[PDB]
């Protein structure tokens, strides 16, 4: 139904192996490529979202819509009930339940610090945004465990993986 | 049919002690289920003494047939129904037949023997776990609740109690590595911390268990000479090196939650609540 | 995995709605028709950012049918699983053929052939579960699984998980 | 699976089964399976083939009486005939006694068949004797045997 900003893609003869979806190989397909275009056609990077960032964004947008619908005058159940559509209500309920029951960072400032650490780091300047989201989401504790769960980080050995993991564990609220 | 029933059952041939325990458990299960039938039979045929004893004997014989001799239900009903009915004579010496069981009861026998064969492995696993614990003093609660253990829920309660009160020992025995977080790590830290003596001083565990089992006061819970906040703060100040807590209120909350966990993992409270709910509970929607 | 995407929708409006409240009505129609839907190409659209300030542009009158056609561009949060990805889950059902878990709106089915052998299914347990000596996974239990395959339907996505590798199973 | 294998073995051996004992002798089954299924499977007896006493097709094979109780059925038949010459171990005489009782060569002068005379036997005495001799509660079994002799496979 909804159409992406990427169009064309007409017939050719060559066939490529970087077309199939694969998280381990970091092949996310054309619609999830590293380079995207906005409504103005300017350069844009793929925007991944960790569960903390996703929860913050969904809560902010939902509460903004709820405030707007009431003339600009917190509960997840009420917030889900704000939306229209029984199937939409169920889907947003399930997403909210997942995010709440696996929220590593429920505070705006903790998520901001985590994003700053995972973005401004010299080692992380090469890290793929999908890798960053996976690291902030799965909450791994060990370099070996992270490498096993994320095969992409195995080839990136120029990363201070263990100390970054310890920093995330520190930032994680016990 | 028996092969299909026993396909999931890896170990079927029980020992003689296990066999007798299975027979007793099956008899008790039938008595619980057929309580109305047994009561009506006893009330109507009150003249005959120990009709239910003959019922237990017949149930034991039927279980013997099905297990040892591998007899299907219709064969038993067509050629061994003499055991299933007790012919007594009244005051007039008229031969009166008493249908103690029906074919549906034989199907119930098969289902119950399968159920006990299933739970036998679980009870053996709990016994092996307890033996691996190798307690210096045999826990009276363990013995008391294991002797009366009939349902797998009670076995799970035993497992929870043993794991909670021997979390360090159980973790060591597991060690005797996937970094799974032990849910009892906080309680182990409390045990290692200097505030654990305060938790002892709240109430004696053995005295609490004796009082609860007796259902009446055998000992009086002695109140410590200083308030919980007083003792917590004093120990925190005198053991700042070892007290992992930050504030006295945090230690107070940790002590309260540890006491709540201790009370929750007590098998007797769970058993009493379960009996009360099963007896007098209601259903609301 | 969650993402931010710039999506576009074609909205057709009947002439009976050609009133002053046309723009707001288009906004709520877009919200009702996009929020919660499931497209195989993108996955699941969960929310639309800035839902009350979306530009709709000028609608074009379809020749011969009167209805106006609007091109609506918006930014939305989208979740889509990928092959070979390890995510958290909550078990929703236990069955002899396998157990069903839930990863947000997606329901994932894991067959016994993708489960470690020591986690023998126990139907006698209450509730029935796939349990081992040190592991017990039942309804409501947190599980860490790796998505192996995804099946595309008309407006649904079916994923298959596995716990047979390391750092998987119960968590 | 077991029924398919059994019917295949029977078909390979021949057109029909001779008697219940052949289910064991011809290696058609094991022991417990045979004991369970013994009374529930039967072969239709025919007085036309009964002419030879050496007939392997036992008449009791067309009854609900278990093969393990064929001797008891023979003893009851001898009890009804009131013939004390035959002892408890002359199985050929018991077979001839059943032959006479169920299919007499001379039809009875009255309308009461020799199987009817089984009603005069007291089942309680025989049950008590069996329980004393070998500790067996078989009074219901004796009743079933008497019923089967009175009518072969009455519809239930």
């Amino acid at each position: 139904v909804s159409t992406s900003t990427v169009g064309a893609r007409r017939r050719r003869a060559k066939q490529q192996v970087d077309d199939e979806e694969n998280a381990t190989l970091l092949r996310l397909g054309p619609e999830f490529a590293l380079k995207q275009y906005d409504h103005d056609g300017n350069e844009h990077d793929l925007i991944a979202l960790s569960l903390s960032e996703s929860r913050l964004l969904i809560r902010e947008a939902l509460k903004a819509r709820s405030r707007a619908r009431n003339g600009g005058v917190i509960d997840d159940d009420e917030l889900a009930k704000v939306t229209s559509g029984a199937v939409a209500n169920g889907v947003v309920k399930k997403t909210l339940d997942y995010l709440n029951t696996f929220a590593r960072f429920k505070d705006e400032e903790t998520c901001t610090a985590v994003d700053q650490l995972l973005h401004n780091s010299s080692d992380c300047s090469v890290l793929h945004p999908f890798e960053i989201a996976q690291l902030s989401s799965l909450g791994c504790e060990d370099v070996d465990e992270a490498i096993t769960l994320i095969p992409s980080l195995a080839a990136k050995k120029e990363v201070n993986l263990q100390r970054i993991l310890d920093e995330l564990n520190r930032l994680e609220d016990p | 049919r028996f092969q299909a029933y026993r396909k999931s059952i890896k170990n079927y041939k029980l020992s003689d002690v296990d066999y007798s325990n299975e027979r007793d458990w099956i008899v008790e299960q039938l008595k619980l289920e057929k309580r109305d039938f047994l009561q009506h039979l006893t009330q109507a045929h009150s003249s005959v003494a120990h009709l239910e004893e003959k019922f237990e004997a017949s149930v034991k014989k039927i279980v013997d047939f099905i297990a040892i001799e591998s007899f299907e239900v219709p064969f038993i009903w067509n050629h061994r129904r003499d055991y299933a009915l007790h012919t007594y004579n009244d005051d007039s010496n008229n031969t009166i037949i008493v249908k103690l069981l029906n074919e549906d009861d034989l199907w119930r026998i098969v289902q119950l023997d399968l159920d006990y064969h299933s739970i036998h492995d679980k009870k053996a696993a709990l016994s092996s776990i307890y033996k691996q614990l190798d307690l210096d003093v045999v826990d009276p609660t363990y013995e008391e609740f294991f002797g009366s253990a009939r349902t797998l829920s009670e076995l799970q309660d035993i497992d929870d109690y043993l794991t909670f009160n021997y979390s360090s020992q159980v973790k060591n025995l597991t060690a005797v590595m996937k970094r799974k977080y032990s849910k009892y790590a906080i309680y182990d830290r409390i045990r290692q911390d200097a505030i654990y003596p305060v938790v002892q001083s709240i109430a004696n565990i053995s005295q609490m268990r004796e009082n609860l089992a007796q259902s009446k006061r055998l000992h009086q819970v002695e109140d410590p000479i200083e308030s919980p906040m007083d003792m917590i703060a004093d120990i925190m100040s005198t053991e700042k090196d070892k007290t992992t807590f930050i504030s006295s209120e945090k230690a107070y909350q940790a002590v309260k939650q540890f006491f709540s966990e201790q009370l929750s993992y007590e098998p007797f409270i769970r058993k009493t609540i379960r009996t009360a709910f099963q007896s007098f509970g209601v259903i609301n929607i | 995995m969650f993402f931010l995407k710039d999506l576009s929708l074609i909205l057709t409006l009947h002439p009976s709605y050609f009133g002053p409240q046309m723009n707001q009505y288009l906004r709520e129609k877009l919200l009702t028709d996009v929020e919660g839907t499931c497209t195989g190409q993108f996955g699941y659209i969960v929310t639309v950012l800035d839902g009350m300030n979306i530009d709709v542009g000028k609608g074009r009158i379809i020749p011969g049918s009167g209805s106006a056609e609007f091109e609506v561009k918006y930014r939305a949060v989208v979740w889509k699983p990928f092959k070979g990805e390890v995510v958290d889950a909550i078990v929703s059902n236990v069955s002899p053929i396998g157990f069903f878990a839930d990863v947000g709106p997606l329901n994932v089915f894991v067959s016994t052939r993708l489960i470690p052998d020591n986690l023998v299914y126990n139907p006698s347990n209450s509730p029935p579960a796939y349990m081992s000596n040190d592991e017990l996974i039942t309804k409501g239990s947190k599980v860490r699984l790796k998505v192996v395959g995804t099946r595309t339907d008309v407006n649904e996505i079916y994923a298959i998980g596995s716990i047979k590798e390391d750092f998987l199973g119960a968590i | 699976r077991k029924a398919a294998g059994l019917i295949q073995s029977i078909q390979r051996i021949g057109s029909n089964l001779v008697n219940r004992a052949h289910l064991i002798t011809e290696q058609l089954t094991s022991k417990t399976v045979f004991l369970n299924m013994a009374s529930f499977v039967y072969i239709v007896f025919d007085p036309d083939v009964e002419r030879n006493p050496q007939g392997e097709m036992d008449l009791l094979d067309s009854t609900r009486i278990h093969p393990e109780d064929y001797s008891l059925a023979r003893k009851m038949a001898a009890d009804a005939l009131d013939i004390e010459d035959i002892d408890d171990d002359d199985e050929s005489a018991m077979r001839n006694a059943i032959y006479e009782m169920v299919f007499p060569r001379s039809p009875p002068k009255d309308e009461d068949d020799l199987t009817f005379k089984l009603d005069e036997l007291i089942l309680d005495d025989y049950a008590t004797e069996l329980e004393r001799k070998h500790q067996l509660k078989k009074r219901s079994t004796l009743q079933i045997i008497k019923e089967e002799l009175q009518s072969r496979y009455r519809e239930i």
